[PDB]
C-alpha cells in the first residue's frame, strides 16, 4: 500500500479548508492512549441550516488509478442532547473531485462529486461520557478510475456531531 | 470566535498571585501559548516545560491533579522551529468527543500545571468563567 493521505500521521501539521469560514469544521486537540491527537470536529446540532464543508489539501495522483478512502470518526447520538434537537443529524457526506491544477482557497462545492453517505455503525451515547468509552467507527470506500493530475477529498455536515479523528488515502500496488 | 490569548509561563505577571481569571463567552476560544525559547537565548535546562490538565474545583485549589486523565496538553517543544506550543480550546456545549470537555453558560472551569523543568517552586492555574 503507498499511502497518499494520512492526516493522523500528520501529527496536527496538516491544516484542511473550512467553509463558509469560522462556522462549521474546527481543528481540535486531545489526549487519547497518552499521545495527543487532533480531530476535525463539528456538532452544531440545534440550529436551523447547517451546510459546512471540510476539504483536503489536493493530492498528487502520480500513478494510482483506484483510490482507497479509510475514515475513523466518532458521531454522538440525537437522542443524547439534553433539548432533543430537532435539527440534528447522524451522518455526514464523504465527496471527491479530480483536477489537472489546486485551486487552493477557491473552494467550489460544485465541482465534486459525492461518493457516499456515510453513516456510524456505533453511536456515542450518553452513557459513554462517563465511561469515557471511545467507540471510534471504521469506514472504508474506493474511487477510481482517476485520470487527472491531483485530488481531493471533502465532507460535509449537514447538522451532525461527528469528530473525524483518521483520513488515509491509498493504492495498492500488485 | 473572540479567542483569548493566555501566555502559561512564570515570567508572566498575571499569575503572580494565584488568582488569574478569564471571562468567556460560549463558543470562544482560549489558547494557552506555552513557553517557547528563540534558539539560544537560554541555557536549555533553564527552558520551562509544563504537563497542563483541565481540572475541577477541588484540584484547582490544591494545585494537584486527581488522576492522569485530567491530562489535557504536554508544553514539551520549547524550541519548536515554526514557535509557540499552543493549546486551542473552544468552549462549546457540546462535544462528539468523550474525553474532551463540555462548557456550560454561567459555569466556571479550571488549568492547573504541573512543571516539566520540574522544581515545583510555585502553582501556575488559571480560572475560566463562562458568561450567559
Amino acid at each position: 500500500e503507498v499511502v497518499l493521505l494520512d492526516f493522523a500521521a500528520a501529527g496536527g501539521e496538516l491544516g484542511w479548508l473550512t467553509h463558509p469560514y469560522g462556522k462549521g469544521w474546527d481543528l481540535m486537540q486531545n489526549i487519547m492512549n497518552d499521545m495527543p491527537i487532533y480531530m476535525y470536529s463539528v456538532c452544531n446540532v440545534m440550529s436551523g441550516d447547517q451546510d459546512n464543508w471540510l476539504r483536503t489539501n489536493w493530492v498528487y495522483r502520480g500513478e494510482a488509478e483506484r483510490i482507497f478512502i479509510e475514515l475513523k470518526f466518532t458521531v454522538r447520538d440525537c437522542n443524547s442532547f439534553p433539548g432533543g434537537a430537532s435539527s440534528c443529524k447522524e451522518t455526514f457526506n464523504l465527496y471527491y473531485a479530480e483536477s489537472d491544477l489546486d485551486y487552493g482557497t477557491n473552494f467550489q462545492k460544485r465541482l465534486f462529486t459525492k461518493i457516499d453517505t456515510i453513516a456510524p455503525d456505533e453511536i456515542t451515547v450518553s452513557s459513554d461520557f462517563e465511561a469515557r468509552h471511545v467507540k471510534l467507527n471504521v469506514e472504508e470506500r474506493s474511487v477510481g478510475p482517476l485520470t487527472r493530475k491531483g485530488f481531493y477529498l471533502a465532507f460535509q455536515d449537514i447538522g451532525a456531531c461527528v469528530a473525524l479523528l483518521s483520513v488515509r488515502v491509498y493504492y495498492k500496488k500488485c | 470566535a473572540d479567542r483569548h490569548t493566555v501566555f502559561w509561563n512564570s515570567s508572566n505577571p498575571k499569575f503572580r498571585n494565584e488568582d488569574y481569571t478569564i471571562h468567556v463567552q460560549l463558543n470562544d476560544y482560549v489558547d494557552i501559548i506555552c513557553p517557547h525559547y528563540e534558539d539560544h537565548s537560554v541555557a536549555d535546562a533553564a527552558m520551562e516545560q509544563y504537563i497542563l490538565y483541565l481540572v475541577e474545583h477541588e484540584e484547582y485549589q490544591l494545585c494537584q491533579p486527581q488522576s492522569k486523565d485530567q491530562v489535557r496538553w504536554q508544553c514539551n517543544r520549547p524550541s519548536a522551529k515554526h514557535g509557540p506550543e499552543k493549546l486551542s480550546e473552544k468552549f462549546q456545549r457540546f462535544t462528539p468527543f468523550t474525553l474532551g470537555k463540555e462548557f456550560k453558560e454561567g459555569h466556571s472551569y479550571y488549568y492547573i500545571s504541573k512543571p516539566i523543568h520540574q522544581h515545583e517552586d510555585r502553582c501556575l492555574r488559571l480560572k475560566v468563567t463562562v458568561k450567559i
